[PDB]
RNA sequence: UUGGCACCUCGAUGUCGGCUCAUCGCAUCCUGGGGCUGUAGUCGGUCCCAAGGGUUGGGCUGUUCGCCCAUUAAAGCGGUACGCGAGCUGGGUUCAGAACGUCGUGAGACAGUUCGGUCCCUAUCCGUCGUGGGCGUAGGAAAUUUGAGAGGAGCUGUCCUUAGUACGAGAGGACCGGGAUGGACAUACCUCUGGUGUACCAGUUGUCGUGCCAACGGCAUAGCUGGGUAGCUAUGUGUGGACGGGAUAAGUGCUGAAAGCAUCUAAGCAUGAAGCCCCCCUCAAGAUGAGAUUUCCCAACUUCGGUUAUAAGAUCCCUCAAAGAUGAUGAGGUUAAUAGGUUCGAGGUGGAAGCAUGGUGACAUGUGGAGCUGACGAAUACUAAUCGAUCGAAGACUUAAU
């Protein structure tokens, strides 16, 4: 119920390891020139052309 | 499916007639207990009716001694000899379940 | 009938008019019977004159149950009641009349009298 | 000694001479060929190789397992064949009877009568321990607080610990399965079905194989 | 198959008011497990006004609501009207895919992914 | 088991009987294999070897015990904090109320009974059951495999024949051998018999709406009632514990001396159990001892004894499922049938709307094998899987023989 132990620096670091945040799926747009994320329509612009 | 309908194709009948529901069936069953053939009668009401391809079933109730008895037969079945078709009912469904809640004149059903 | 407590008709003619079942013969940890097999009763109700008095201990045998039958024709036969018949240990009925039709399984059995007094079979 | 590969259909039903009513599943074996044929003085042990369905070619930019790739196009290519989606090895059938190349037709199983199917099982997920391990459940009223729960999982410290093999919830399904001692109803060579008698693992798309009986 | 976090009785209002709103807009934002589930709901709507007959007519009116659309001004020509009419005749030729989905992606303050449906 | 001792725990180690899930000992209840009989046969007594698998359901008491009813091949005895309360019950025994018998002058007490009376915790570590990501296995990849080593499964009844033979003065009644069907327990599956089936069809009550009639919608457990596809399901349908091999236990032995005879043993040959190792089923090269086979890819450089980008392949993202907590697995991405639409089917419901005719009317018949229809089988690019991005090899040193 209740820890026994206090966690240590060493045991906390471990456990976070996989605790990490995602790279989104973007390429360059072949009108408006920005970012896009595929299979999205490109917020500067408007144009899908699917 | 395609390939389940030419397996099983050679073993439907041709010999059967057409009955719906509350129709009174005269079902003949060959019966080889003892010692060699012999066939035996069955006359009742058909209450249901069951969907498929060889594998149709259909129910028909009789009241022997003043016990109700219920006989379930696949339609496709080589037991039957002849199916003869004598009373025709009209009803309001399917299923007659109702019927073996009933007995008497409450249970007989009218004839078109 | 098919499980301990539970309470079948007489069919036959004699006292007894309801039994109890008590236990399934055949096996340790049997638990239900059909048309068929031989069962251990006892009587409940009964008649003033008749034979089997109030509250025996007798063997019986199933011939009509609920649940039906099923046979190797892929055919079902179901009844509306549950019965059976006080049978002597020699499988001879104890009565000398047979009260509604009764199942063909029980020619299998080696019931020979049953169904011979029996009015539809 | 004899295998084949084919794919589920599903059950049907067949009357016997009789009036038996006997219960059936369809099985469809149409494109096996040997591929390659180990020996014990090469790859150790006798066996053969078969494939039983066939994929596409090969596209420069393929995206799915429909199409065949450089790898398995070679190893075909070597026994004069197309593609194949399922290959398997059978270390029972005779080595010395069978060819490179040789198409294993349905009419090979007649008078066995008498085979072996193996499968794998549907698979039902994530499961709880009275469903995966069939057991019994606690009363449900009488003031309890015990239903699908498991029970005890020790011994108070005689020994302080739980013991490997513990039946616990957890996903079930998915496993090898073979049914031993089947029968064989009748083979149709017009559409290179098989009638097994029964039923066989697997949903009625999934992969099946048929050896002769080991017993 | 879908059933969106709602009771059997909210599951049906909202797409009844989901197929009316876009017959009468033409183009509407949600998210997208609502879109592909209104997606069948409003081809269905218009196979029906492509027949014509008066026994159609009636099963529409059991999905559609009662909506008047000024901007017609044509005696304000309900939700009901406009179809078997403006969209009865634009779809003739074409037997299906009658709507398009399109991507905006997630939204601020609850992560949902924006969707634009439209009728093509 | 009842006690003796008082060594650990009083800034706290929760009782009796169950329930759920088991494990392990052999001083063996059943099944298997053997002596000896005061062993005719059928049945027993006692003792030895054997722990592989089994070893019921109820009545009466809070119970353990114990008695009783009906069965079974058999209803074995012991240990684990009298197994088990962060798994669960609270019926008895140690709370506060009240009463009876008894004892006390009394407040009150039991060497006794009776009715009533709160069981709490979101799992940090080890342990256990499932499922992923890294690196390693001396180039980078895609498939098919050997099995060191583990796990699972092991039970048994009644009939028929041999034969009414062996045995016995009669009653009674067989022994390794041959066949046919059950009980309990495992396992896969949904054709059949059933259950479920809240986006399927139909009937019906009250009330509020679409202006009214007709036809419909909302709310009353899904308003209620009668049916029901797919999927999931047991009580339903199939299969399984089947034959043999190799060494042994208690036993019976064959030769043979020590000890001119005897003697199964001291050398040498056999025979012999549901038990031991195989045979049967599943998992397995992180088996760092990292195995084997088939096929695929293998160039340009400042000449770092290196490096870049690619190649064969694998992903990002997207449409889905036979898979699924997530991920992983499987089918596919327009050089395309993956899903949704659309057009035909199977199955389910059982006769729509409109109109016509017959009745004062409630209703009926005709048009009509009507209409409607979630998950199942086919065909069809109409709609959405666009355009793109990322990762990913040039193969070390030693001998020995070529």
């Amino acid at each position: 119920a209740v820890p026994k132990r206090r966690t240590s620096k060493t045991r906390k670091n471990k456990r976070r390891t996989h605790f990490k945040i995602s790279v989104p799926g973007m390429t360059e747009c072949p009108n408006c020139g920005e970012y896009k994320l595929s299979h999205r329509v490109c917020k500067n612009c408007g144009s899908y052309n699917g | 499916h395609k390939l389940i309908e030419a397996v099983t194709k050679s073993q439907l009948r041709t010999d059967l007639p057409s009955f719906r529901p509350g129709d009174t069936l005269r079902v003949h069953v060959r019966i080889i207990e003892g010692t060699r053939e012999r066939i035996q009668v069955f006359e009742g009401v058909v209450i249901k009716r069951r969907g498929g391809g060889v594998s149709e079933t259909f129910t028909v109730r009789k009241i022997s001694s003043g016990v109700g008895v219920e006989r379930t037969f696949p339609l496709h079945t080589p037991k039957i000899e002849k199916i003869e078709v004598k009373r025709r009912g009209k009803v309001r469904r399917a299923k007659l379940y109702y019927l073996r809640s009933l007995r008497g004149k409450a249970a007989r059903i009218q004839e078109i | 009938m098919i499980q301990q407590e539970t309470r079948l008709k007489v069919a036959d003619n004699s006292g007894a008019r309801e039994v109890l079942t008590i236990k399934v013969l055949g096996g340790s940890g049997r638990k239900t019977a059909n048309i068929g097999d031989v069962i251990v009763c006892t009587v409940k109700n009964a008649t003033p004159g008749g034979v089997v008095k109030k509250g025996d201990v007798v063997k019986a045998v199933i011939v009509r149950t609920k649940s039906g039958v099923r046979r190797n024709d892929g055919s079902y036969i179901k009844f509306d009641e549950n019965a059976c018949v006080i049978i002597r240990d020699d499988k001879g009925p104890r009565g000398t009349r047979i009260f509604g039709p009764v199942a063909r399984e029980l020619r299998e059995g080696n019931f020979m009298k049953i169904v011979s007094l029996a009015p539809e079979v | 000694t004899k295998g084949i590969l084919g794919r589920k259909i599903g059950m049907t039903q067949v009357f016997g001479e009789n009036g038996e009513l006997i219960p059936v599943t369809v099985v469809e074996a149409k494109e096996n060929v040997v591929l390659q044929k180990k020996t014990v003085e090469v790859d150790g042990y006798n066996a053969i190789q078969v494939g039983f369905e066939d994929k596409k070619a090969y596209k420069k930019d393929a995206k799915s397992n429909k199409y065949a790739n450089k790898p398995a196009e070679g190893h075909a290519k070597k026994a004069d064949a197309a593609p194949k989606r399922f290959i398997r090895e059978f270390r029972n059938v005779d080595v010395d009877a069978y060819e490179v190349g040789q198409e294993v037709s349905v009419d090979t199983f007649v008078a066995g009568d008498v085979i072996d199917v193996t499968g794998v099982s549907k698979g039902k997920g994530f499961q709880g321990a009275i469903k995966r391990h069939g057991q019994s459940r606690g009363p449900m009223s009488h003031g309890s607080h015990f239903h699908r729960a498991p029970g005890s999982v020790g011994m108070a410290s005689d020994a302080s610990r739980v013991f490997k093999g513990q039946k616990m919830p957890g996903r079930m399904g998915g496993n090898t399965v073979t049914v031993q001692n089947l029968e064989v109803v009748q083979v149709d060579t017009e559409n290179k079905v098989i009638l097994v008698k029964g039923n066989v693992p697997g949903p009625k798309k999934g992969l099946v194989e048929i050896r002769t009986s080991i017993k | 198959y879908r059933k969106l976090g709602r009771t059997s009785d909210q599951r049906k209002a909202m797409l009844r008011d989901l197929a009316t709103s876009l017959i009468i807009s033409e183009r509407i934002e949600t998210t997208e497990a609502r879109a592909k589930e209104v997606r069948s709901v409003v081809e269905k709507l218009i196979t029906l006004g492509k027949k014509g007959d008066l026994a159609s007519r009636r099963n529409a009116a059991k999905t559609l609501r009662n909506v008047e659309i000024l901007n017609e001004d044509e005696t304000t020509q309900t939700a009901l009207q406009k179809l078997f009419g403006e969209i009865a005749e634009r779809y003739t030729e074409r037997q299906g895919g009658y709507t398009r989905i399109l991507k905006q992606g997630p939204r601020r303050g609850d992560g949902a992914e924006s969707v634009i449906i439209e009728l093509v």
